């Protein structure tokens, strides 16, 4: 009765696991996005300062 | 005699007229002369210096025309004489420069002599328009039978070959130059593609290795090996590919095919790069040159499948991008994505767990792809296309209490895919992908060991030119299968497995 | 008169000194005879003293300081009319067509002013479109920018198609598809496959006319080409008053486009180097494009996100323009719905209840709620089993399964395609059937009755034949 | 004309403009001498800038200068001397002996620039060095001739595996080797002296099999730059003029990229991707292309790269990657790992390698260590959290393989001894296929894991168990 109620029990946990992480992934790809969007302009902005002296 | 060559050369000295143009250097820093003189300067004209260095006009600036060198800045010095050549680039494009390894300006870097050719073409030539193309409908073969299948290629389309660094992305290319050898070896103009190989910024070491290779499969007949080597400047890595686009349109023109590989437009890149932030001319995104994307454009729409009204030809290319660290984000390989219609995408992980070629079939895609797919071909690879995929879903259920199903498409899976390493730089005719490929789809190879594969494989073929080649003449000259075909070839696989 | 000699080729920015007095204005154009034809400067600048900084629209290749220039007067004058319907123009508006000059009767400066806040109407009317899917779940507006995404691999190119015969039908348009940086290869695949639909018949009246940018076009000519495409649909619209609907291709090349523009003029690039004219740019395009009281142009833009990052300033200047997202997918395609519409992922912002009508607004709610919890049942009806779950569960399910194929239609366009007569279903009669089927009147008639199927009306018809 | 003089009108750093008289042009690349009261500055001649006035790069430092002092011109490229009596010399950049045995007897000199030999004339074999180093041998052998690349970030015993290198190849051939190192440190410096003394390859009675060129990083930025050039006509004058191969060491040549980015900036180019010089590229390709096997003499390089913040991908130590080779990776997880040499075995790879070259056996033992341990990696996120009893049978015995040739990999160096105590075991070719095909086909998946470590050939590995046994 363990044994079954056990092997449920990680299945039952292992999909809300899988949940969890699924959020977190969204929240690290608009990290992501983020940190993406700002390497590219502040790497202008050195271009940028240099070509303007 | 060494007397009479050298007696030759000193004759064919004598004269000159009227030195139309000179200029006066009044600064060279950084291999850009700046010249006083040159009125009436064409623009990306080509000029002679007191040196001999010639260079280009990318720069007519109001009164100082910004000469670019080709040459190293050591020969060149200030107040020099600037002969005007008065051609613009150009290079010689004909029918002689196969087997002629050349540099940019055509010069034999090999020493097989003056090139014979039929015409010396500009090299900004526009690519043909809308209406003079006619949509592809001829398959390009590779002999790699990942490419055929999984990624058909076609004719005048482009596909990128976009891939991590030195996996021997060279290797993958070089291989469909071998197998345009058995076309070629045909009468038909149909069955022949002239191959180009583009060697942007290559080392002269890696040039000797890709000379001996094309001697050695014989390959020197209908190839031509465009060299930009890495100590060639970046005007001459600039116009490299341009330059080797024209001798391909002199093909096209002819209504002939031919595949011109570039490879890589991200030395190309490099090159635009130095020439525009040394010209001052305002730098942009990733510190590639503003312009950097109408660049790319440019070369990339020059490849043309074309129309009947033009006689329909072909000049089928395979830009070749280097991604570093695997970025398709990075600036350069955005660009040429877009650009570009399908990409095959090489993948170093698969490299190192020894599937060579290590084309990851996810990454990979072409955007004309099966419509030049051979049609014995494609019959017998639908299937192929939707077990790989499922191989790839179910692949991390490889970690015990796994479903029958699972099971099954794991086994399958894993025969497919030891089928698809194949040994590099040894093509596999049609006649012969097509009978592998068909075993597969039946499952009947799902059956065979796995460390049997490759065993079976060229068993299995040997066996079918023992026990008919006849079949294989008719699959080879048909290019359709049959039912009756099919059926032999199902019975065939079935008593190959049972031996 | 006014002529001047080009004194300067740096790049592709031209700079032409002009004699006394006798200075082009900006925005003018200037044509210097080439061997190439034409090589059509436009003024961008003025450096002063009887000088100029201009962009080109043709390759700059070998040309001299020293060229004779000729100045237009004004930005390029492009032919229009019915006439120009069914030709292929560059952006110097002559024909790429090959069909020969382009009869025309007026031309029209590329660069025009967006109509007045007066021009303006009050509030935005639905433009009917033949797409069921469409009108429901995010009906398009007449004015309106309506954002098709999903590229080609959900038959991208029928549906467009689809939108011209239905424009056609619908009004009495006429369309323009413009293709705004446009691989050549894809140019030759749309002129052939037009011309094959009959949308375009040369020989017959061809509805959409064709302006199509190609890549190898320098990027002056790539900013050009969509400003050039604009005042044709401006002609039909406030000059002959038919509604008319202007297809852009990728936005995502205007933008670029527009970067580079900048970059040449020497203007610092803003942030993830777009152009320090970003909202300009956009804003004159896209104000241009408004509902006139003399006519309407409404607008189908396709917006290749760049890099899936919705973030980029790209795409958020792109998003503000845009009034409603119709989201083709190819996971719909593979469920063997044509339209591709992902019913879940259409938006529109001319949704608005009051907008479209209570009624309608309530409908297209029912069958909204009743998608969203189809999906979601049908993630736990795969996993635990249809029967496992409740009777009203599997009473959505069934009533789902049936809205499902509902919107499948067969259409007008690829009636030659697929063989199959085409289906024109009117906005009444699109809000009808949906009303039935939410009522469950029909909710005894099997699933594959409706699959493929017009309006109601129609899957009456298949009731009878699925029976004989 | 009038007597060739300059006079200098701006020191701004390393960049000092000279303002030679009218009508006497100095030449792009050429070399001016200053006399000082520390020797004679040299400035190399990069730019003309028009007036008679150039802007050339300094090569000894700047300082107390006068606006105004006269500059001579000793014309052309600095010209070194070369003979076989720069053999066992330490020679700095300008070519003074830092050796300090007096002035270096001149036989012929050379240019320090000069164009790569044409494709034509370049010929290039396939030949083998053999390394007699477990990891190397088997997996990314080395071969004569070639570019061999010691690719490696901070700290990865670079040294160590440096002094191994020269100890077991460069002693083993003959011909010449050249030792240059350049813009490092004095404490390396030091070392790499007294090392080459004492392995007596420096041998100051009897020709030594090495020249020298030390350049530091204390040299001004300039210097550092074009130490490299230098260097590399050395080894020129022995492939040419002596016709015999050479074993060219170069060390560390991401300090000859990041000397060249500087003197990018100070002469004064707009900065490329990473504050990169734009000419990198071509610097780059410059260098390389010079470098290579002619039908005289076979340079072999062998050259040391740092990567900055083991970031591979940052341009710099990417665009050296492509020019080289045989690459060679050490890696900074597997040093920690304690496997010594620290090359990490899926990244290291080399030209030849392939079974038509290097031989089917040879290739085909490779090949079932590579897919292994690439299998094993693979794994290392799943056995993480779920354990090893959750994958399969095979994949669990396979694991264990790994691990076992993951530690034979771990092969002592002979120049560890002096860092720790290990005593180095010299591996021949032969036996190194032998010893990994032994413990694959599972004929020693009996010998403990740890039986592994630190321990040569599989003849070791069999004495290393004996001595766990007890």
């Amino acid at each position: 009765q363990g044994y079954a109620a056990e092997i449920s029990a990680r299945r039952n946990a292992m999909d809300n696991a899988s949940k969890n992480a699924g959020d977190m992934i969204n929240r690290y790809s608009i990290l992501y996005n983020r940190t993406r969007q700002a390497v590219i302009t502040n790497e202008l902005v050195d271009i940028i300062t240099g070509a303007s002296s | 005699e060494v007397s009479s060559i050298l007696e030759e050369r000193i004759k064919g000295v004598s004269d000159e007229a009227n030195l139309n143009e000179t200029g006066r250097v009044l600064a060279v820093g950084d291999g850009i002369a700046r010249v006083f003189g040159l009125n009436n300067i064409q623009a990306e004209e080509l000029v002679e210096f007191s040196s001999g260095v010639k260079g280009m006009a990318l720069n007519l600036e109001p009164g100082q025309v910004g000469i670019v060198l080709f040459g190293s800045d050591r020969l060149v010095k200030e107040g020099e004489l600037v002969k005007r050549t008065g051609n613009i680039v150009d290079v010689p494009v004909g029918p002689g420069l196969l087997g002629r390894v050349v540099d940019a300006l055509g010069n034999p870097i090999d020493g097989k002599g003056p090139i014979d050719a039929a015409g010396r073409s500009r090299a900004q030539v526009k690519a043909p328009g809308i209406l003079p193309r006619r949509s592809v409908h001829e398959p390009v073969q590779t002999g790699l039978k990942a490419v055929d299948a999984l990624v058909p290629i076609g004719r005048g389309q482009r596909e990128l070959i976009i891939g991590d660094r030195q996996t021997g992305k060279t290797a993958v290319a070089l291989d469909t130059i071998l197998n345009q050898k058995r076309w070629n070896n045909g009468s038909d103009e149909s069955k022949k593609l002239y191959c180009v190989y583009v060697a942007v910024g290559q080392k002269r070491s890696t040039v000797a290795q890709l000379v001996q290779t094309l001697e050695q499969h014989d390959a020197m007949k209908y190839s031509i090996i465009v060299a930009a080597t890495a100590s060639e400047a970046a005007p001459l890595q600039y116009l490299a590919p341009f330059t080797a686009a024209s001798i391909g349109e002199w093909f096209r023109d002819n209504g002939k095919h031919a595949l011109i590989v570039y490879d890589d437009l991200s030395k190309q890149a490099v090159a635009y790069r130095q020439l525009s932030l040394l010209l001052r001319r305002p730098p942009g995104r990733e510190a590639y040159p503003g312009d950097v994307f109408y660049l790319h454009s440019r070369l990339l729409e020059r490849a043309a499948k074309l129309s009947e009204k033009e006689g329909s030809g072909s000049l089928t290319a395979l830009p070749v991008i280097e991604t570093q660290g695997g970025d398709v984000s990075a600036y350069i390989p955005t660009n040429v994505i877009s650009i570009t219609d399908g990409q095959i995408f090489l993948e170093a992980e698969l490299f190192y767990k020894g599937i060579r070629p290590a084309i990851n079939v996810g990454l990979s895609v072409s955007r004309v792809g099966s419509a030049a797919q051979v049609k014995a071909l494609k019959q017998v690879a639908g299937s192929l296309k939707l077990f790989l995929a499922q191989y790839r879903e179910v692949a991390a259920f490889a970690q015990s209490d796994l479903d029958a199903s699972t099971k099954q498409t794991l086994v399958r899976g894993e025969r497919l895919t030891q089928l698809l390493k194949q040994n590099q730089y040894s093509p596999l005719a049609t006649e012969e992908q097509v009978p592998l490929i068909y075993a597969g789809v039946n499952g009947h190879l799902d059956g065979i060991e796995l460390s049997r594969i490759g065993e079976f494989e060229s068993s299995f073929l040997s066996y079918l030119k023992s026990n008919h080649n006849e079949l294989l003449t008719e699959i080879r000259e048909k290019g359709e299968l049959s039912k009756e075909l099919l059926a032999s070839l199902k019975s065939a696989t079935e008593s190959f497995v049972a031996t | 008169p006014i002529t001047g000699k080009v004194t300067a080729v740096i790049g592709a920015i031209v700079d032409v000194h002009f004699e006394q007095s006798e200075l082009p204005a900006i925005l003018n154009a200037l044509e210097i005879k080439t061997p190439q034809g034409k090589l059509v400067l436009e003024v961008a600048q003025h450096l002063g003293e009887n000088t100029v900084r201009t962009i080109a629209m043709d390759g700059t290749e070998g040309l001299v300081r020293g060229e004779k220039v000729l100045d237009t007067g004004g930005p390029i004058s492009v032919p229009v009319g019915r006439e120009t319907l069914g030709r292929i123009i560059n952006v110097i508006g002559e024909p790429i067509d090959e069909r020969g000059p382009i009869k025309s009767k007026l031309r029209k400066p590329i660069h025009a002013d967006p109509p007045s806040f007066a021009e303006q109407s009050t509030s935005a009317e639905i433009l009917e479109t033949g797409i069921k899917v469409v009108d429901l779940l995010a009906p398009y507006a007449r004015g309106g920018k309506i954002g098709l995404f999903g590229g080609a691999g959900v038959g991208k190119t029928v549906f467009i198609q689809e939108l011209i015969n239905n424009i056609a039908k619908a009004h009495g348009g006429f369309s323009v598809f413009t293709g705004v940086g446009e691989r050549t290869r894809e140019g030759n695949d749309l002129y052939r496959e037009m011309k094959e639909t009959g949308v375009i018949n040369l020989e017959g009246e061809s509805k959409v006319a064709l302006v199509f940018g190609q890549m190898n076009e320098p990027p002056g000519a790539r900013a050009r080409v969509a400003l050039t495409g604009l005042t044709i649909a401006e002609y039909f619209r406030d000059e002959e008053g038919q509604d008319v609907l202007l297809f852009i291709d990728n936005i995502f090349r205007f933008t670029q486009a527009g970067s580079e523009v900048s970059a040449l003029l020497g203007r610092i690039p803003s942030a993830v180097g777009y152009q320090p004219t970003l909202a300009t740019d956009m804003g004159l395009l896209q104000e241009r494009i408004t509902t006139t009281k003399k006519g309407s142009v409404t607008s189908v833009q396709a917006v290749y996100v760049p890099a899936d990052d919705l973030t980029d300033p790209a795409p958020a200047t792109t998003f503000a323009h845009l009034d409603a997202t119709t989201v083709l997918s190819r996971g719909i395609s593979e469920l063997g719905i044509y339209p591709a519409v992902d019913p879940l992922d259409s938006k529109s912002r001319l949704l608005d209840a009051a907008v479209v009508g209570q009624e309608h607004y309530d409908v297209a709610s029912k069958v909204q709620e009743t998608l969203q919890t189809y999906k979601s049942l049908q993630d736990i009806i795969a996993i635990l089993g249809m029967d496992e779950l409740s009777e009203q569960d599997k009473l959505t399910v069934e009533r789902a399964r049936k809205i499902q194929r509902f919107l499948s239609q067969p259409f007008a366009v690829a009636e030659v395609f697929t063989g199959i007569p085409g289906k024109l279903v009117r906005l009444k009669d699109t809000v009808a059937s949906f009303k039935a089927v939410l009522e469950g009147k029909y909710d005894n008639i099997p699933e594959h009755a409706f699959y493929m199927v017009g309006g109601i009306e129609d899957v009456v018809a298949k009731a009878e034949k699925l029976a004989a």
